[PDB]
DNA sequence: ATCTGCTTTGGGTGGGTGGGTGGGTTGAGGCAATT
DNA sequence: AGCAGAT
């Protein structure tokens, strides 16, 4: 009766629409038709546009009314495609005010809502029914049901003697589809006071599932609903949209999610001269000087380039920073810039830290007594770069479960039967404090550094940042602070986060740069002359140098080169890119080591 | 009706093509003669859509409504072949008919645990992992036959459940016919009945293939009569069969939960291994010749990790080591193993645990663990509870997994005592005690052992004697045949060599990409340097059919040198010792097994003997 | 309940079972003397040797009148022949040899009490 | 006297507004006290 | 299937 001229009035809107000589809706649905991807996402703002009371009735029942404009869809698109196909979802983009995941309460349940948050974790997917065919025990008489996702259905309870529920399923002549449950937890600044962060249950159907990863911010259009599992329920959102900023596709596989227009912004950044210099001026536009730290970190964002040998041996692509230094040195938000600028990033304090946190740590189902693995920072991170701020505060052994993550990037596991060798390609900046709190040039560096050699060869760049008390420099610093205090470029000399982070993510994807045999020759020359300089050294002084120079060094040189060559989309690294490279070794690694 | 057609059209193709005729003929034929042969045929998809394009599309989209009557159709086939003279009354009253296997080439029904998704549904698919789990063999009732006394004739009943077919049917419970239909007493026959044997397994997505942080997904698959102990938890393998779903997933009113879905699952039709390599005429004479030079053992050291700059001596050592020894238990009870362990102790980046990844990659069977990933009980066995039946058993943990192998130990020296006395009992008795939960079982665990462990202080000092700068025991030490220590000693002709090797290696582009381009099957059926899969065919070949003997020549030269050895002034890394004796002995025994030798000679002596002086006095 | 057609009659293997127990010899026949221990109280176990089994077909085979293979039916099918077996022993228990005291036994008195009720029921 | 109807084993195809003085018991990981 | 209740 009603359901049909609601289904009449939603096809005509598909049919109809049109904001200047385009009919966007039917193009879209012909388009996503021939792909084989059957949806049509529909903005809530034309609607208002075409005729404000379908507007009223699906957000006034949205449980009652989707399911209509579902078949509306199916319906046009046969017209469109079949000259005489499931159920089409609806995918929804609205622009209406979020409500905070905690404001969320009885007075929107079974409503619209938008809402931002992070999601935690993903489940594995399950399988949903949506077209049954039945029989009967006795009888043996076949029906068929249709079900549509959205609750407020069960088997027959009575035949069609037949005792009570009398119809077993008939499994090789039904249709289902796929179903993802997820966690969202809200976001750590819109937490109230003193208050620990709040989770929420979310459900995903068809081409909504596979579309984010743990640890991404992500905005959800959904309808706020309970299910029963006395007189409460246990609330959830149906999921009708998803938006992130983070093309989680794109990484898992391939190059996508970059449309050719924008795909040629980014080669027209790459082919910008100075590339190098606005990169390094757009990291921390905050904290004043430290220009060789940004640039290592520019490169450490961009990583090298890894190699599978012929007989399986693998070479790591990463690079490792570790800054050590005194007090007051913005380590820490230098380190908080690299969380929020990378495409996937986690920040860890050393000593709120441990060794089953980082890597993987095993855990018991309560109902199934079945032990799984959950991955922890390291696995979180994977593809990305951990923060370990405090790194001299975290414990020896949950240092040391971090040298094969670090170096092999695997996380080998062997407890409560589960055995297996996940994989973590993650980099790892670093920040510490020497033994004393301040480097104390009278010790020998020695003395001001507990970290033993293992761990520091695995690091491609030491900075032993000191600070100096210098009139100019004070009176700048100062100069500086106070305008932030009291106190936007964008003129070619600096680049939002948002653009960083997708510049990073193509030339992530699009390139892996090659040396020259010219390069090789030079950071070969190189290698021998820095090797004697440690020798020359360490024959003047019996200590045994506390910093490092082992091959680890020439392969962190190699990456350094590689991840230069890569910032501009170049195939090749040459030999000036390798004065670069070792000019930012010499003025890190070697630095710290002279001393 | 139609299934009296597609019956016909199945076997119109059986007639068409003779080869599943004569594995037919020839199972009966060795089944007659007799230990016995499966009634299992091996079909190929392609032969088939090259046949009829309606019958083969139906098996890969409809396997439901094509496959019973394909195997219907074999059967037929089968019994009319038949020629036994008489029938014993359990063959008569037998439910075996024959089972269809496919193999060939799926297109784009070949998935991994990770892409199954419910559009594949009630399809054949193929599917690769890991088997992680293996639950208990517990037999299965499909047919009772009983017997009326007073009546003089024997009656039976047909049991089916969801997963021992593919067409739905009324479900049966198990009860066994008590009272016949006019009210005679029923004394069940079991020696007439029929029960097959029923295994589930779990098979797990390859970690290495997984998506960027997603730990690897699993799914469950059930193995009936034939199939039902072809794979062993940690076993790389290719399952074909139908995905199913099953229950009534929360339909039932019993469920108020409205939010769960429906149970799934893959009922197997073949097992096809990913671990032996099958051996040639070509491969077997191409060995022999190899083996006749006079440099063998240096060009397959070699061969190993050519990516590796120097190391000979750990190299040739790996080698002897995926050899092995010879096994040998006494009357009295004495058991001598024939493996060999390996622990190298270095500076930091010395390509220690590159070494061992390569071992890992290159041994038929090798385990991965590390100090502070693993556990006491993760690495010997675990204690749970089978789904299927609810029974109390054990899990094999790395040791047990890793039994006839290798494991490879990262980190030897982070690990604790608790979990250092799991490996000394493993490596002192090669066997695995458990006391726990009721069980009381011996493992075993026969596997080398080959570690890698950073000195006390991050650093080997030369001045300090060998004791102050390793913490293992020296109980845990004296078990390791070799003990190499390696040293990064700066120099200006090694360091030039070793940075050009480093940098050549780095500028390597594999085929079938352009410069630039970072780096990323059809069928399921199926002084040069060595390449890695002849070196894995020559160690199968000479580790499978080689079983040296000593001679007196050999023991003459192993005598002299543990005698010159032990009371000799000159200080050693590892103190001397009567394992030294059978280290000497074990070493010999594996080098001849390199040469293709049924017996130990001089040079092994004189080869074992210059590997432990090398290890002992550099 | 549908029936089959299996080839195994039960007669004629109680019927041969009963002719091992009563004339296989290997003194008198070894299964009747084992009998006769039991029937005394002296014995409780009664243990059916296959090689006897085997032992008796080849000899009624070699005699000429060939019989239905027992030892094979045993081995294929055993709850069953247990049942048989106890039959037949049942069928040929001779009588005791020693006085031994009846009225002791319980089930002795009950069964002479049952046996004394179902007459006094049958004269009525 | 006949017809109508619920619930097990023990286990996650009942659960955590029923709990652990109603049983399902090893394995791992975090924390205080002990060192 | 055994036992607990309403007509
Ligand atoms: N250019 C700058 N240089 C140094 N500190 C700065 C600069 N700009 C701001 N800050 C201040 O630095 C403080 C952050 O501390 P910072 O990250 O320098 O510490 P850290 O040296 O890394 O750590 P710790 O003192 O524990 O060793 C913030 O108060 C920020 O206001
Ligand atoms: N001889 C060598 N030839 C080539 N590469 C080498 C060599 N020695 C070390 N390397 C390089 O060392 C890098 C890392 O060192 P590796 O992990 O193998 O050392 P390790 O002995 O296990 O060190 P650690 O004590 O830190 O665990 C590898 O990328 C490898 O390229
Ligand atoms: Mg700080
Ligand atoms: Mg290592
Ligand atoms: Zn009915």
């Amino acid at each position: 009766d009603d359901n049909t001229e609601i289904i009449k009035s939603f096809k005509n809107f598909i049919l109809e629409f049109r904001l200047d000589s385009q009919f966007i809706y039917r193009d879209q649905l012909r388009n996503n038709i021939l792909v084989k991807n059957y949806s049509l996402t529909v903005n809530m703002e034309h609607l208002i546009g075409y005729n404000e009371d379908i507007y009223k009735k699906l957000s006034d029942e949205p449980s009652d009314i989707i399911p209509l404009f579902e078949t509306a869809i199916t319906q046009v698109a046969k017209r469109i495609s079949i000259l005489s196909l499931p159920t089409f979802q609806l995918i929804l983009n609205s622009n209406a005010n979020q409500i905070p995941l905690r404001d969320l309460d009885s007075e929107h349940v079974s409503k619209i809502v938008r809402l931002s948050g992070i999601i935690i974790s993903t489940s594995v997917l399950s399988s949903r029914a949506t077209y049954l065919s039945i029989m009967c025990r006795n009888c043996r008489h076949t029906t068929s049901i249709t079900i549509n996702n959205f609750n407020s259905v069960s088997l027959p309870r009575s035949c069609l003697n037949c005792g009570p529920d009398p119809y077993i399923i008939i499994h090789e002549s039904s249709k289902f589809i796929d179903q993802q449950f997820l966690k969202l937890q809200e976001i750590p600044e819109l937490v109230p006071v003193g208050e620990m962060p709040r989770n929420l249950t979310m459900t995903c159907d068809r081409y909504l599932t596979n579309k984010v990863i743990p640890g991404t911010r992500v905005t959800i259009v959904g309808i706020y609903s309970i299910y029963n599992s006395v007189a409460i329920r246990t609330p959830y959102i149906k999921i009708l949209g998803i938006q992130s900023d983070v093309e989680t596709s794109s990484i898992w596989n391939s190059v996508t999610m970059f449309t050719e227009e924008e795909e040629e912004e980014f080669l027209q950044l790459s082919r910008n001269p100075k590339l190098y210099e606005i990169l390094t001026n757009s990291i921390a536009p905050s904290i004043f000087g430290n220009e060789d730290i940004k640039k290592a970190i520019v490169c450490l964002l961009m990583g090298g380039s890894k190699k599978i040998l012929p007989d399986g041996m693998r070479l790591r692509g990463d690079i490792n920073v570790l800054l050590l230094g005194d007090p007051g040195t913005a380590k820490s938000q230098l380190l908080k810039f690299v969380e929020k600028v990378s495409p996937i990033a986690v920040y860890t304090s050393g000593k709120g830290s441990s060794a089953a946190g980082l890597t993987a740590s095993v855990q018991r189902d309560p109902m199934t007594r079945e032990f799984y693995l959950e991955g922890g920072a390291m696995v979180l991170a994977d593809g990305g770069v951990v923060c370990i701020d405090e790194f001299d505060k975290m414990r020896d052994e949950d240092r040391v479960a971090i040298h094969e993550a670090m170096e092999q990037q695997t996380i080998s596991i062997a407890k409560a039967g589960i055995t297996t060798v996940l994989n973590s390609r993650t980099s790892v900046l670093a920040a510490a404090n020497p033994i004393y709190g301040r480097y104390d040039d009278l010790k020998s560096p020695g003395d001001n550094i507990d970290f033993q050699t293992t761990i520091l060869s695995r690091f491609d760049m030491i900075f032993i940042v000191k600070d100096d008390h210098n009139e100019e420099r004070d009176i700048s610093i100062a100069n500086h602070v106070i305008n932030i205090h009291t106190g936007q470029e964008e003129n070619g000399s600096e680049i939002s986060i948002e653009k960083m982070k997708r510049y990073i993510t193509y030339c992530r994807l699009k390139c892996a740069p090659r040396l020259s045999p010219q390069a090789a020759e030079k950071l070969s020359s190189n290698f021998v002359t820095i090797r004697k300089q440690l020798l020359i050294n360490e024959l003047e002084s019996t200590e045994r140098s506390s910093i490092p120079i082992t091959i680890r060094q020439l392969e962190a040189i190699i990456r350094i080169t590689e991840s230069l060559a890569k910032l501009e989309l170049s195939p090749i690294a040459q030999e000036r890119h390798v004065d670069e490279a070792i000019r930012l070794f010499q003025a890190s690694t070697m630095d710290a080591a002279s001393q | 009706a139609v299934f009296g057609d597609r019956v016909r059209r199945f076997q119109e193709f059986l007639d068409t093509f003779t080869s599943y005729r004569d594995s037919v003929r020839s199972i009966q034929v060795y089944n007659s003669n007799n230990n016995i042969l499966p009634h299992r045929i091996i079909i190929s998809l392609d032969d088939l859509r090259e046949f009829d394009r309606s019958f083969w599309s139906g098996i890969l989209v409809e396997p439901a409504y094509f496959i019973p009557p394909a195997e219907k159709a074999l059967t037929d086939l089968a019994d009319s072949m038949d020629d036994v003279p008489h029938p014993n009354a359990s063959a008569v009253s037998s439910r075996h008919p024959w089972k269809l296997s496919f193999k060939g080439s799926f297109g784009a029904h070949a998935l991994s645990p990770r892409t199954l998704t419910a559009q594949h549904l009630n399809k054949l698919v193929s599917v690769e992992g890991i088997v992680t789990k293996t639950s208990l063999v517990r037999p299965k009732l499909i047919r009772s036959v009983h017997y009326a006394a007073k009546t003089g004739r024997f009656h039976y009943r047909d049991y089916t459940d969801a997963t021992t077919t593919l067409t739905t049917r009324i479900p049966t419970p198990a009860i066994y016919p008590t009272e016949d239909t006019e009210g005679n007493k029923l004394t069940t026959e079991y020696g007439y009945s029929t029960f097959i044997d029923h295994q589930r397994i779990t098979v797990q997505e390859m970690p290495e293939m997984a998506p960027a942080g997603q730990l690897p997904r699993s799914i469950d698959v059930i193995l009936d009569d034939d199939l039902v102990d072809k794979t062993k938890p940690g076993d790389r393998v290719n399952v074909v069969g139908v995905f199913k779903s099953l229950g009534a997933g929360g339909m039932n009113q019993s469920n108020s939960n409205t939010l769960i879905g429906f149970k799934t699952l893959i009922l197997g039709n073949t097992v096809y291994p990913l671990a032996r390599q099958m051996l040639t005429d070509f491969d077997i004479r191409n060995i022999n010749k190899l083996s006749k030079k006079k440099d063998i053992f240096d060009i397959l050291s070699q061969s190993l990790a050519p990516s590796i700059y120097g190391h000979d001596h750990i190299k040739k050592a790996i080698l002897l080591m995926l050899m092995g020894g010879v096994e040998k238990n006494l009357e009295n009870g004495s058991h001598l193993r024939g493996d060999i362990n390996i622990l190298m102790v270095g500076d930091p980046s010395t390509a220690k645990s590159q070494l061992l990844r390569f071992v890992l990659n290159t041994a038929s069977l090798a385990i991965a663990t590390t100090g502070r990933g693993s556990s006491g009980v993760g690495l010997t066995a675990a204690v749970t509870t089978d789904r299927e039946t609810g029974e109390r058993r054990l899990e094999a943990g790395a040791m047990v997994l890793a039994d006839r192998g290798v494991v490879c130990i990262d980190e030897f020296d982070k690990m604790t005592d608790v979990d250092r006395v799991a490996i000394h009992e493993v490596m002192e008795q090669q066997t695995v005690t458990i006391a726990k939960a009721g069980i009381h079982t011996t493992l075993n665990a026969r596997c080398s052992v080959i570690a890698a462990a950073n000195p006390v202080f991050g650093q080997y000092d030369v001045n300090r004697d060998p004791h102050q700068n390793i913490a293992l025991p020296d109980s845990l030490l004296s078990r390791f045949d070799l003990l190499f220590v390696v040293t990064d000693d700066i120099n200006e002709i090694r360091d030039r060599s070793i940075s050009e090797h480093v940098l050549r290696t780095h500028r390597y582009l594999p085929p079938g990409y352009l410069e630039g381009e970072p780096v990323r099957s059809l069928a399921v059926g199926e002084p040069k340097l060595v390449t890695i899969p002849f070196l894995r065919k020559y160690v199968q070949y000479a580790k499978e059919r080689v079983i040296p003997q000593l001679t007196q020549e050999a023991i003459n030269v192993i005598v002299k040198n543990y005698t010159d050895l032990r009371n000799d002034d000159n200080t050693k890394k590892s103190p001397i010792t009567a394992r030294t004796l059978e280290t000497l002995i074990r070493l010999a025994t594996a080098h001849a097994k390199v040469r293709l030798s049924k017996t130990v000679n001089k040079v092994d002596a004189k080869v074992a003997a210059n590997l432990l002086r090398f290890a002992l006095l550099g | 309940l549908p029936s089959i057609q299996l080839p195994v009659d039960y007669n004629n293997l109680f019927n041969e079972i009963t002719d091992f127990l009563v004339t296989f010899k290997q003194k008198g026949p070894k299964y009747m003397a084992m009998l006769q221990k039991v029937a005394n109280r002296e014995l409780n176990s009664v243990i059916i040797d296959l090689d006897d089994i085997l032992q008796y077909q080849n000899e009624k085979f070699l005699q000429g009148t060939q019989a239905d293979d027992l030892v094979s039916a045993i081995q294929q099918n055993a709850n069953h022949f247990t049942e048989l077996f106890c039959r037949a022993i049942d069928n040929n228990m001779p009588l005791p040899t020693k006085e031994i005291d009846y009225k002791d036994d319980v089930l002795d008195v009950i069964l002479n009490q049952r046996r004394l009720r179902n007459e006094r029921m049958l004269s009525d």
